[PDB]
């Protein structure tokens, strides 16, 4: 059951790793794995209903 | 080589600039990395780039200065020694940034019945030593940048006693390479020596070398130049003879980020 | 491909020679170091050279914890005049010597950094009064973050400062940090200001200290005796050891040869005299 | 066994 | 029992780690999420939306609704500044409390693009065009529009496209610049000029006001979490 | 929980050990390297660099530039020495402070062969032939080139090619020398003689310096890192 | 996710090998390997523009 | 002065393993050093004590000695250090095969010095079959804890 | 498929513009 | 990287194993494996140039 | 040259462009066209004047 | 898995 | 992965 990730190796001294083995039945007791995603800021940044060409005048 | 080519004999040109030079000891590229412009995957201001090319990247001869038996020995800054030359200087105060590489070609003839020797040595980050046992690190901007004139060594430390208008500058003791460290250790920095019965020259090539891919020329010298008789000037039986030592410096590969008006410093 | 841990060259056989090829003859005005092995110029016989320079390679030479401040704390009788003391201690290896002075063989250098935290306490006063283990808060304030004031204040709450609460008596604390410099290398020596003086500004306003860069380079650690006062004091000690990890140097400097004063590379008057007397054609 | 990311 | 032996580090707790622990309640039936409009993946996102720069910050307009006003009128063009505004987003008043420069306050170091858009609120009929600048650090901060033309920047025409924008592009020596006001990570100046000056006809307002929002470009970023001193709790 | 037992060394601090530790600055945007100029990866790289010996260490010479200085005069051949050095590389005062003999400090052991080179400062019409030696330990150390020419040496013959090379070969009984004065790991006897004489013509200086410089062998390697004496902190 | 390497065995009593995993998700945590590479001293003692051949003369 | 321990690192100050190493001539080993530290009041006093950590320095032969429980070279850039906390368990480290020789010699039929003719005989003389005079440097050992009013 | 660790967009080299695209000019009243 | 060895099984309550894995890159670390060599006493009792045959005069 | 062979020396030959002041001080005449002239066994120096010039020929 | 060096 | 002795 172990899982296997890579590292980003920042100062160096092929592809280090590491590992994980979750001890608990309760996946509130795992460790945070910050393999996060980003998204586009669109909902907040351009909310508007007709998609925003930024070469064209925004009003037409 | 057959044809005569000679390892103390070369030519250098760059722009509308060429050296000879008949008596070389062949010539130094700094760490071996030629001068280059930053690579893409190394870059980090965004904007368009000013790279001048031939307008500054050609032979700068900086003021004659004098050799003679009581010299302990000169140092410069890079880039500056090279503020006020030509259009290398206009760009680097018109701009933010800018990185540059160097030819220094150092020039001292005399004859074969001279002797001494010059320890020409390029320094990365060449921090010197301040004349104050009051203050530490308070060498002002405007003795830290002699430029073009530079700057000289002693043999003997002595501490700025004015407390109330202190001098605020450099005390570059000899022995100890103007930093603290031993100048028989010099040698570990990019170097040539000129020694009079062997040649009348030293040429290093130095790359851009920094811990940042560019940086502010005006705040932030890169290189220095430490020029020192290890061993004396002598000439047949005269007392004080002289002989001149002429720098030429040309930037090269040098490149500017950041434009807008241009700086105006206060150096006196 | 060559590897610090391997062997270094063999010792070839060689005889006598009578050329026109001079290994011995040379010229150090060229910049060069002479590349000559013992065969050059005298007779050799076949060695198979086992030694290597595993020892020395840059990662060697600095794998030690070295100390580089020593911090102090208290936690005094309530009842006291004078404030529990907290320390303060601005993050740099220039406090000390050694890690110093072999940092600084070079001009430059990137690597992660091990701090580890050796804690010592004692009774102050001839007391009899006893206190109980205390826990120490080790917390890193980087430049920016509210320093805290006085040894209870908000600040201490560290929402996103990391700290440390050690407990003392336990293995001593450790942890990690990866290069967190702003540059693309740690600079040992910067030959320059944080300032340009401009000539339409005035000469105050446009100076700023020799070799200096950011003044708060890299922040401070802050420490406490997290437990409430206490009858009787005690006063602790916090030394702290850091070792470069996965590092990497650049640049070779001659080694500092006279005494340290300040952070700077200036030196004091009476101390630069490092060697000492021997005579020319005495062994 | 084990999973690879 | 395992043959082990305690390292250095042992016991400690350190509130950045990231470690395993039991659970309290276990088998507990949690609540499946639902898909709440809005869910934000990373603080940058926030970064680049434009917030209005508190630009006035005077005795008397500070504090007030007053400071996020930028007062113009059609008086004869001078080269003299309308605005100037030191580019260090994170300590900079006019810049450290917008979210932009609220959330680089949780950060030691930021780097990236940024860009100042400014919304012309006068009537329909009043015109002018504007020169808005971004002078890179290192000479002496731009008083007249001389100076700044010679930097980075946009002369913006008023008309129906109300608003524009001028990109203050990554200019630094360092990789990262520091949340604090530093001199080796100086950023540089921003400043507005009349280009020509504002017009009007008869019956028209002379005077009104231009607002200003700040934003981060994608290629900005930060890092060294720490915390803020936009807010605290004496007692 | 998994049967464990503590074995002795738990919980010690070793300041050589070289354990994992948890990161206090969790997903941390490090800066990339760059290409710097100039990376060392060995300390014997600094080793094999010629470095400038201070061989004349007199009351007045010494912590001065002349201290580097060996004078030389074109005075009547004589068979006493010009200097005398022990090979003593990191405890011999004129070579404990070459970059090197610094080295050479951090470390208890050295192994390998050395190389002196010495460099004619005189003028072109100077000429004159000069004696380098190595004794291997274990005799009177050489006073007279008589007792030096039966060593391992170099006959110099000044000219064009300014410099001249000794190599010391790595001779020894230990598979490593101390790097402190001890006699169960000597070194042996480094000196100079003039072979023939310094010839000069008229109107040319009569005396001039020689400078000597050593650096390390690709043979060379050292081990057990340990503190330096070349620096303190006294308070 | 177990890295396997070998010891340079130096007092004997094959190859001796050791096991290494890695904890951490930070490269920063991980232990020095001392897995390092030598380089050629030439950018230092040889910075000189043409080739040196040392038998031959120096300058020419 | 606070006492502080400087012993050159021997195995010939006690007797049982110095007579079993010497049943042969030359040996190669790995070297496995552990430490058990007690600790005791001294003055019959009522005073406590907190717990003390302790520092095991190895002053290789050329290192700096420490003069003063509280000196410079304590700070161990270089130097292998133990911290060692009370009562914890006994610490241990080990070292590789660290001679001069490709065996340690338990005896040397010999001198360092050779006398000459030609130099006094203080000057040539040396101890009968001893070799490097710092054969293995030392340890130094103290108390890192301040002064404290019981001792 | 984006993560919280890549790098960010790469700057594109640009040269000079004379056209009818504006960029620079935009409407914030859109809310955008 | 484990390495798995046998017992001698003195006292009995198959082969019995025992594992072992080096956690250090330093063979000097390692514990001692005991997993010795013997040798024939010879160049001790027996040092003799001519080949010793025990049922034959040692004197001939 | 035509001094004796003992004698040495370094010369600037320089061109300068016109349309500034003409060259009365090293200084100047540095940053225009030039040779630094090295005097030793090749007795002779060359500098070229490049055709610079507005006009495509120039009056005689 | 094991990687091996 | 495992040696057998
Ligand atoms: C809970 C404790 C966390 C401690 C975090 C410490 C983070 C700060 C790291 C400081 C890095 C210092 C590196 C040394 C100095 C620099 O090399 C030079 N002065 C040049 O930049
Ligand atoms: C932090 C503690 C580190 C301790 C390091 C100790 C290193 C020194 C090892 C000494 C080896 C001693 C071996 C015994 C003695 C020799 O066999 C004989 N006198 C012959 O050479
Ligand atoms: C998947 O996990 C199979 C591999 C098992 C590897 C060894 C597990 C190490 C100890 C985990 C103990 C269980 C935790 C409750
Ligand atoms: C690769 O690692 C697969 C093999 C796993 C071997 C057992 C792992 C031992 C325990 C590691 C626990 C995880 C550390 C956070
Ligand atoms: C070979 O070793 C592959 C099998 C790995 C088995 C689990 C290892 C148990 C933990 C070792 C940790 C590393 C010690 C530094």
């Amino acid at each position: 059951g172990a899982q296997v990730s890579s590292q980003k190796v920042g100062a160096h001294e092929s592809t280090i790793n590491y590992t994980t083995i979750n001890y608990y039945r309760d996946s509130a007791s795992n460790a945070a794995s910050k393999q996060d995603f980003s998204q586009d800021p669109s909902k907040f940044t351009e909310p508007i209903k007709d998609v925003l060409i930024k070469t064209a005048p925004m009003l037409n | 080589e057959a044809c005569g080519y000679s390892d103390r004999v070369l030519q250098l040109t760059l722009g509308n600039s060429t050296i000879t030079t008949q008596e070389a000891a062949n010539s130094v590229v700094a760490y071996g990395r030629w001068p280059e412009y930053l690579r893409d995957s190394e870059a980090n201001p965004v904007d368009q780039p000013t790279e001048p090319d031939v307008a500054a990247c050609r032979f700068y001869t900086l003021d004659t200065v004098s050799w003679t038996k009581e010299s302990r020995g000169w140092w410069w800054k890079l880039p500056d020694a090279l503020r006020d030359m030509g259009l290398f200087g206009q760009n680097m105060y018109y701009h933010y940034l800018g990185r540059s590489g160097y030819t220094v070609h150092v020039q001292c003839n005399a004859s074969k019945f001279h002797q001494g020797a010059l320890g020409v040595f390029a320094v990365p980050e060449m921090c010197l030593a301040g004349d104050s046992n009051t203050t530490t690190m308070y060498t002002s901007y405007q003795n830290a940048n002699p430029g073009e004139k530079g700057g000289t060594f002693t043999g003997t430390f002595t501490p700025d006693n004015n407390q109330t208008s202190p001098a605020r500058r450099f005390c570059p003791v000899d022995y100890l390479l103007g930093n603290g460290t031993l100048l028989g250790n010099a040698f570990v920095f990019p170097h040539q020596i000129i020694n009079l019965r062997t040649n009348n020259c030293a040429t290093l090539v130095l790359p851009y070398v920094n811990s940042l891919s560019i940086d502010s020329m005006v705040k932030h010298n890169n290189w220095g130049i430490a020029i020192l008789p290890l061993a004396p000037l002598n000439f047949a039986s005269e007392s004080s003879p002289e002989i001149p030592i002429t720098l030429t410096i040309a930037p090269m590969c040098c490149e500017f980020n950041g434009l807008r008006n241009i700086t105006l410093p206060r150096l006196q | 491909a060559a590897t610090s841990r391997d062997a270094l060259p063999n010792t070839e056989a060689s005889g006598p020679t009578h050329s026109k090829e001079i290994p011995a003859l040379t010229a150090v005005e060229t910049g060069a170091t002479n590349p000559l092995v013992p065969s050059d110029t005298v007779q050799t016989r076949h060695v198979v050279q086992h030694r290597s320079r595993s020892e020395s390679s840059i990662e060697s030479f600095f794998a030690r914890g070295a100390c580089v401040t020593i911090m102090t704390v208290d936690n005094p009788a309530s009842t006291t005049n004078k404030d529990k003391l907290f320390a303060v201690w601005k993050i740099t290896y220039k406090d000390t010597v050694q890690l110093r002075r072999k940092l600084e063989f070079f001009t430059y250098s990137r690597f992660d950094m091990e701090l580890t935290f050796v804690v010592t306490a004692n009774f102050t006063e001839t007391n009899n009064g006893h206190a109980l283990n205390q826990v120490y808060q080790i917390m890193y304030v980087p430049p920016g973050a509210p320093v805290p004031e006085k040894w209870d204040d908000y600040t201490w709450q560290t929402s996103s400062n990391p700290s440390i609460f050690y407990t003392y008596g336990t293995a001593p604390a450790r942890i990690s940090v990866p290069y967190v410099g702003i540059s693309n290398a740690y600079s040992h020596f910067y030959d320059g200001f944080s300032k340009v003086p401009l000539k339409d500004q005035s000469a105050a306003l446009g100076d700023s200290l020799y070799g200096a860069a950011s003044l708060n380079d890299f922040g401070i650690l802050a420490v406490r005796v997290v437990n409430d006062h206490n009858p009787t004091k005690v006063t602790s000690k916090i030394r702290v050891y850091l070792k470069p990890k996965h590092i990497r140097v650049w640049c070779p400097r001659p080694p500092r040869a006279v005494a340290y004063y300040g952070p700077g590379v200036d030196y004091k008057d009476g101390t630069l005299t490092p060697l000492s007397t021997k005579d020319l054609t005495t062994y | 066994g084990s999973s690879s990311t | 029992g395992l043959p082990v032996m305690n390292t250095p580090g042992s016991n400690q707790y350190l509130t950045a780690d990231n470690f395993q622990s039991p659970c309290a309640l276990p088998e507990f039936d949690v609540t499946p999420p639902i898909d709440i409009p809005g869910e934000v993946k990373n603080m940058m996102e926030l970064a680049e939306i434009d917030t209005m720069i508190p630009f006035d910050l005077s005795a008397t307009k500070k504090n007030t609704m007053e400071m996020y006003r930028v007062r113009l009128s059609d008086k004869p063009h001078t080269d003299d500044p309308i605005l100037c505004l030191s580019l260090s987003p994170a300590s900079d008043p006019r810049l450290s409390h917008t979210m932009l420069g609220e959330i680089l306050n949780y950060y030691t170091h930021w780097a990236g693009s940024l860009k100042f858009t400014f919304l012309f609120c006068g009537s329909m009929m009043a015109t002018g065009k504007l020169l808005v600048s971004y002078a890179p650090p290192g000479a002496d901060p731009p008083k007249k529009r001389k100076e700044a033309m010679l930097g980075t920047h946009v002369i913006w025409d008023i008309g129906l496209q109300s608003s524009c924008t001028m990109v203050v592009p990554w200019i630094s020596n360092t990789t990262y610049r520091q949340t604090i006001d530093d001199s080796f990570t100086e950023g540089g100046y921003i400043s507005v000029f009349y280009q020509t000056r504002i017009v009007v006809p008869l019956s028209t307002p002379r005077e009104m006001d231009i607002l200003g929002f700040v934003s981060a470009c994608n290629d900005f970023s930060v890092r060294l979490l720490r915390d803020t001193t936009h807010i605290e709790q004496k007692a």
